């Protein structure tokens, strides 16, 4: 429930 | 934490090579939470995993949802300034 981005 | 300014260079096919997280909605700063190895961020060699960025090209991200953020620096091209605190 997580948010993460690869950028 | 010293704010630092830090420049990338990114080449057009490259990423910024950080993976994010955070944001507004989340109550925390957006934060570098993976440096991909060979990607700008890590040759750059001044952004570590912790680090909160603050604003970019003069972005102020301190307030911005996750989305709205990782827009903003998806636009980023050529040599891109990262305002950046370590947390």
């Amino acid at each position: 429930t997580r948010r993460e981005t690869q950028l | 934490g010293p704010i630092r300014k830090v420049l990338l260079l990114k080449e057009d096919h490259e990423g910024l090579g950080i993976s994010i997280t955070g944001g507004k909605e989340h109550g925390v700063p957006i934060l570098i939470s993976e440096i991909h190895p060979g990607q700008p961020a890590d040759r750059c060699g001044g952004l570590h995993v912790g680090d909160a960025i603050l604003a970019v090209n003069g972005v102020n991200l301190r307030d911005t949802k996750h989305k709205e953020a990782v827009t903003i620096l998806s636009q980023q091209r050529g040599e891109i300034e990262f305002e950046v605190v370590y947390v």
